[PDB]
């Protein structure tokens, strides 16, 4: 007769007694079972033929992905503390430095800025947000889906910002046409076009080792140092101390995003292969990305260098890692 | 050796029962009364148990074998009483 | 000062562009996002009712996990299930067990949204609907793992899903069928609008009040905090019918509506109907699991069905119909098969219980409770091996559950089977057959516990076998939950 | 990034300056600082041992306020003070009548210090003190507020201190005593180092399991809560008896102490003794008062004033005497005159509690046990009305508590009489004699209820009037707990 | 045999079903139940004395005090709610600006003038958490000591900002003397005599009616015109954007007093008399306020101006209440 | 009329009781015993009940009245039992 257990049976001995996020994200996935039959139904469905060639034959190859952990061991308790946190300073930024009448302080020319490079975000943000939602679902472990879980919650996030920023602007610069030209200049204006390529194709990068390279590995970084960390500075220098702090309080999820990302390409070099498999992959989207920063931060003043620093800035990401 | 699922009457859900390709459905109904007879269903002594094919009903003699009865691995059966 | 949600929520959904490095059929693919023919700007018009926004959220929902987090400490010590009615001990190993991983399982049917819907709306509401899914995961395997020192049946609450046992499978079959293998418009509408919104929403709510009336506070708020996100992303299936309805495909919707509820249903009646019916003390029993349906269930689905312009479904009579039998058959087929579950069973057949039986099924004790009384008499002399079975229960291909039905004078057990490309199906009910015959292609080479025993895939080939093939063992294999007291009042 | 608290924390009390547009004596008034000759400088060693930072605390402390509430919007349909026993409604309805506004006075007690204390730490200290009562006073009205429809009894939670029943009157004599008419440097030794320090801390933690036994989750919450923020205000006192003893007064400190602890120790035997051995169901009783306070109590006084360089209070040896009488004086003393308090005082003298008692207390049925004999008897042989009283006891002019002790074989109640200016007080014993003497002009004409009803001050000038008197009235007029229910176990 | 009652007896019977505010908060206090013996011992004890003065015979009268009502209904409860978010705020405001090295980018002119004007003002922060806290345990009625409360909790609270701040600039600049040289410039700094003598003598202003007035109608408007106002305005235009937008963070605390010391005006004036005994305190302080406003303000750059709008923006505080 | 304070022996609180100036000592433990035996104490019947000054222990003779004892108001007495 089976005697009760000191923890759940799949952690039963180990002995540094688990802790919360152990207990409560770890071998939560089932389609792994039988990588043959994913699921409990025909094995020819469209979605048992996805799986078993989007996850399962996936070239970035590892004995037991269930050991991955989240450097940061986020739950779900604990990333709306962390945020609640961190969305009471920015609220809080919003409403007091709006009593000051911070955005009526900004010129006519950062105004302009703004419409064209800032708010169009919104597009180039939600992507992302779907571009993490896809990894959450395709990735062979809870606990790799978690980390794309909660960086899916972040991206709706600076999503959400920016709209709501939107709105603030085009109450105050109502002739600008705030929220209302953002899809155009999203869709045909060449500072814009170099990061629409490179995430509406790395959004049908459909393999969840690619997705995750793709999309965490060298989309992000390159978007991170296009749009948060050269356009904060300069709006910084240009008087608008709002998008300063905003994108820098954002800078901070992409840094968590960032730590995990490491955290599973140091777990993907345990095995013979696979950094060579990273590579490649790298190789492959790392030319879209630096199209990206070309085409976006050469039309920012100071161009050349913006192009110089987010280019070295995100390959430094990745460098880190091996 | 042939399996069938057994549908007893009065029983409330319908069971693997294993036979043999020479049993008669005599055998047959013996081998299901066991998985139900004095486990939810009461005995009926002053009756007789015959098998019928429960897709279409038909009935089968007490002495038919089951390789004469051309039934599809798995058929269900119904085990009713009668005289 | 802020603005108000209502002038800037908008801007939030206004993410739709038209792609050009790459097709839309490309960005959106037809199998996972089932878009079917009808456009973006047509899909543009799906407005959720319920509206929220990010700080809005981790907000609120901060504040929920708070509460729950902190009642379950202070009650922690006070040990109650130590003392609780093994009823409920039993009705709470089985809900962790069935749901726990189900329920981290449905983050990802969320994700299938939130990534392939065209509706800009749909895609953030599922977003939210992911992190939800994620809690209900997270929470409903911390609040059991309080008690795995108390019995292995607990592990049972993460471990469950990963195993082969029957009603494991049932419970697969259920979501893979529903959430985790359909294309986006199709998940809202089958796991959001028929089983959420129709179902588990409702349910929960009693399930909450049953939790407070056993004197189960840490589960009581634990059930009806995790209710109240329901809300939140069950809404999502609503507005995709309407536009479904609205443009060609009626007929579509409705098809999936009536596939999503029927199947709902049978699962609904063997993890639901026993307990109300007989795990919960009969002095705790406000309503039958009937007139439960029949209140707030079945009536919901009819103002539901008639709003968006649907039908009721073609097999609605006989569902009302059924509701006086099938939770019976599922209840005494799990107590019989005892043993290959992993929580204790409530018989929940003494006198009183068969009178109060008697009367919210008028006929009960002539047809189910014939069964009864033969497992009875051999309890009460001393034949106790004829309780328990010898064999496997036939179990229906679609439900994958044991078909059963009204015994005793009105016996009437049926079996649908079907035979097709060479290879004899059963299913439990006629809905159930036809589930599999307006899509054969999804169910066809899935072969239920039968099947697998009937095939050599269980070995050794005995019923010892198949309960290591389903990974119980003595300590989580149940037993009488009330450790037969009931029977000692027959003597 | 951010600093260590370690880093910055000094600066956050490094407030003190000399004054120079007004004299130092001006802005610090002796009768309010009470600095007793010692410099700023001098006072500028204090030093507190728990630190906390204003972020830290509303941070702190809004997490605690979000359990506390939640937990009782959790339970409070549960209505389990309806069902649970009546010793346990009694403890309540007594806890906050007489603690709840003496909660919130001790908030101007903190007010007292965070003004007038020389010592910057005591300061801020007292001002995170200031809140903390603040927090007792609302949640400890907030809470019983959820059963003013229950009975009025409950109302007195607010009432009470506003009323002059003789328990009031005794309440309000202690606490104005040592916290609201005391210079600060008094109030903290008196009243945090003394009293909460060395009294209430435990005592509520005692309290918290004791609600936890009963069943009142609610109240154990709430109990325990309220008692993790003792700790932060009730160090105060330590560090300014330190100052004290290492300037010249260790006799003023000494003297404080003794006072402090013995007025304590009065309220606490009629307040805290009588409920543990008492109401508490024998069944829950892991020791009795005696025990308790030997335990928790007084080992922890003796340790305390060793290290900080004091001596055990002269009466030392009379106290411990005292724990095996005092309080089954106060019980009996509250239970006979039960109609003129506002709960229901549980007899708790039935054959096996009296076992108990006289386990816990050898010689208890040859003392206390007769008086109860006679009271039982009587009710036995229904003659009711010669349980109830037709006079009033002997107020102690002190402490404000009927004057009791030993009555059976050991007869030994003594009065410690005083004669002082043409007025003859009468003392429940010789440190509360003391008291008076140290310090005459402190409560030389007060007058105790006795004193009132024979100075004509209450009219009618007869039991009636005395109830009318105190505010009392059918409904909140206490009677026997259990309504007599031990009885029937003598017949 | 008395029936139970709806609410609390003395709320009993106004209808409009009480608040969890008054549930708590109402007539609390119990020394006020005997005038001429306010405490359970000797009538002739100082403290007796003290509260038969200072409460009682308080020229500032009204019938029934209790009926006062605190107009953001504040209990302990939804203060730290309150709070807690402003100072999630306030703490992001910190650890971000530092980040990114915002003392680093002020200049030494900058800096001094912080020596000078902003962190000495712990101690006059404090002297008002002393006064504030007087006012608590003098005043005729529990709604009007838990205003006190709060407020006093909030002075300890700017006060805490500033020593935390003092660390922050000590750190960055250690040859300034920040931290170590403060009480001299308290003590010693002509711009400062003005306000430390208007508070160390309105802190012996023992009248509950005086002592309010004094601190709550006077010194307050001034030290918060004087030093958030004014000070912060000059450090927005120097560079120093914390400064700037903590001093806003606290006026924020500073308007939520106004609020409250209105009301109890507001109420005072139902009463014959009172207006004429509150402007007769004012008219008393006013001279003592206006110059601190002098020498502290004629001391910042620009200086008659700052003493321009704080003496008639503090006046306006009054002004609008009668 | 005069009050005395009565500590009846075996008793367990001293109460307030009302006398009359004019009282004999063995009235005066009439009107305490009245508050006392048949409550808290059993009677005595072969013994008798004495007065004397709870402070120094004077004992009155059971024929003294109230007046003749020279008694402070409110003066405490203990009411014990002799023959
Ligand atoms: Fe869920
Ligand atoms: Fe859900
Ligand atoms: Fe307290
Ligand atoms: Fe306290």
């Amino acid at each position: 007769a089976l005697k009760p257990l000191k923890t759940w049976s799949h952690l039963a001995g180990n002995r540094r007694r688990p802790s919360e996020y152990e207990v409560v994200s770890t071998n939560l996935h089932y389609f792994t079972d039988n990588p043959e039959r994913p699921w409990e139904l025909d094995s020819n469905l469209p979605m048992q033929t996805w799986y078993k060639k989007y996850c399962f034959d996936s070239p970035l190859k590892h004995d037991d992905w269930n050991a991955f952990r989240d450097p940061d061991q986020l739950v779900y308790r604990t990333y709306n503390l962390l945020q609640d946190g961190q969305e009471s300073y920015v609220q809080g930024l919003f409403d007091q430095l709006n009593d000051r009448g911070h955005d009526q302080m900004l010129t006519r020319e950062w105004v302009e800025t703004l419409a064209r490079f800032y708010t169009p975000a919104r597009y180039l943000f939600h992507a992302l947000q779907m571009g993490s939602v896809y990894i959450h679902q395709i990735a062979p472990a809870s606990t790799i889906t978690n980390c794309a879980t909660y960086e899916t919650a972040d991206h709706l996030r600076w999503l959400t910002h920016t709209a709501y920023r939107t709105r603030e602007l085009a109450n105050c610069y109502p002739d600008v046409g705030f929220g209302k030209r953002e899809r155009d200049v999203w869709e045909n204006d060449p500072a814009w076009q170099g990061f629409r390529e490179l995430i509406e194709k790395a959004l049908i990068a459909w393999d969840w080792g690619e997705a995750f390279t793709a999309i965490n590995l060298v989309t992000k970084p390159a978007v991170e140092e296009a749009l948060l960390q050269q356009l904060g500075s300069l709006a910084q220098s240009e008087g608008d101390t709002l998008l300063g702090l905003l994108a820098q309080a954002q800078k901070r999820d992409a840094e968590r995003h960032r730590r995990w990302s490491s955290a599973l390409v140091k777990m993907a070099l345990e095995k013979e292969g696979n950094r060579e498999v990273l590579q490649k992959w790298v190789a492959k989207w790392e030319p879209l990305a630096d199209k990206a920063i070309e085409a976006y931060c050469s039309a920012l003043p100071d161009g050349e260098n913006a192009i110089v620093e987010a280019k070295s800035a995100s390959r430094y990401v990745r460098q880190m890692m091996g | 050796t042939f399996p069938i699922m057994s549908n007893f009457e009065r029983d409330f859900v319908i069971q693997l029962v294993p036979v043999d390709t020479e049993d008669t459905m005599d055998q047959v109904a013996e081998k299901c009364a066991y998985h139900s007879i004095n486990r939810r269903v009461h005995p009926q002594p002053e009756k007789i148990l015959r098998v019928r094919r429960h897709e279409d009903g038909t009935l089968f003699p007490r002495g038919m074998i089951v390789s004469d009865a051309g039934l599809r691995p798995t058929e269900t059966l119904d085990i009713i009483f009668m005289d | 000062s802020m603005l108000k949600r209502e002038d800037w929520y908008d801007l939030t959904r206004t993410t739709n562009w038209t792609p050009k490095y790459v097709t839309e059929n490309e960005l959106f693919p037809e199998e996972m996002s089932g878009a079917r023919g009808i456009s973006m700007e047509a899909w543009e018009k799906y407005d959720e009712p319920y509206k929220i926004t990010y700080p809005e959220y981790v907000s609120i929902q901060r504040e929920k996990d708070s509460g729950a987090y902190s009642i379950k400490a202070a009650l922690e010590r006070d040990g109650f299930v130590d003392r609780a009615d093994p009823g409920w001990v039993s009705t709470m190993q089985l809900h962790f067990g069935a749901i726990a991983l189900e329920e981290y399982a449905a983050s990802t049917a969320e994700a299938r949204m939130a990534r392939f819907a065209k509706a800009p709306g749909n895609r953030n509401m599922a977003t939210f609907g992911m992190m939800d899914e994620n809690r209900h995961g997270q929470i409903q395997l911390y609040f059991p793992y309080a008690n795995v020192k108390r019995s292995r049946k607990w592990d049972w609450a993460h471990k469950a899903i990963h195993t082969n046992e029957w009603a494991a499978i049932a419970a697969r079959s259920f979501f893979d069928d529903m959430m985790m293998t359909r294309d986006s418009v199709a998940v809202s509408i089958m796991l959001t609008f028929a089983f959420e919104t129709g179902f588990s929403n409702m349910q929960f709510l009693g399930l909450a009040a049953d939790a407070a009336e056993a004197g189960d506070h840490t589960f009581a708020s634990l059930i009806s905090s995790i209710q109240t996100d329901e809300s939140r992303h069950a809404q999502q299936g609503g507005p995709s019918l309407k536009i479904l309805v609205e443009n060609g495909k009626k007929d579509e919707a409705q098809q999936m509506v009536d596939v999503a509820i029927w199947r709902s249903w049978k699962l609904f009646s063997v993890l639901t109907g026993p307990i109300m019916d007989y795990y919960t003390p009969l002095e705790s029993r406000n309503q039958s699991f009937k007139e439960f349906m029949l209140e707030w269930i079945v009536a919901q689905f009819e103002r539901q069905l008639l709003d968006l312009g649907l039908d009721k479904p073609w097999y609605w009579d006989q569902f009302m119909q059924d509701l006086d039998e099938t939770h019976h058959g599922m209840h005494l087929g799990v107590w019989y098969w005892r043993p290959t579950v992993w929580w204790d069973p409530a018989a929940g057949v003494s006198p009183e219980e068969r009178e109060w039986l008697e009367e919210k099924y008028p006929g009960w004790n002539d047809t189910w409770g014939q069964c009864w009384d033969v497992i009875t008499d051999n309890l009460v002399n001393g034949k106790p091996e004829l309780t328990v079975p010898e064999t496997l229960p036939t179990i229906c291909n679609m439900c994958n559950l044991p078909i059963a039905h009204t015994p005793g004078n009105k016996w009437n057990v049926k079996d649908y089977q079907l035979e097709y490309e060479g290879r004899l199906y059963h299913f439990g009910s006629e809905a159930d057959r036809w589930c599999f015959q307006i899509d054969p292609e999804r169910y066809e080479n899935h072969t239920n516990l039968v099947d697998r025993f009937l095939k050599g895939e269980i070995q050794p080939a005995d019923l010892a076998g198949a309960l290591m093939y389903m990974s119980l063992e003595p300590g989580v294999m149940g037993d009488d939950a009330h450790d037969y007291e009931w029977v000692k009042a027959y003597q």
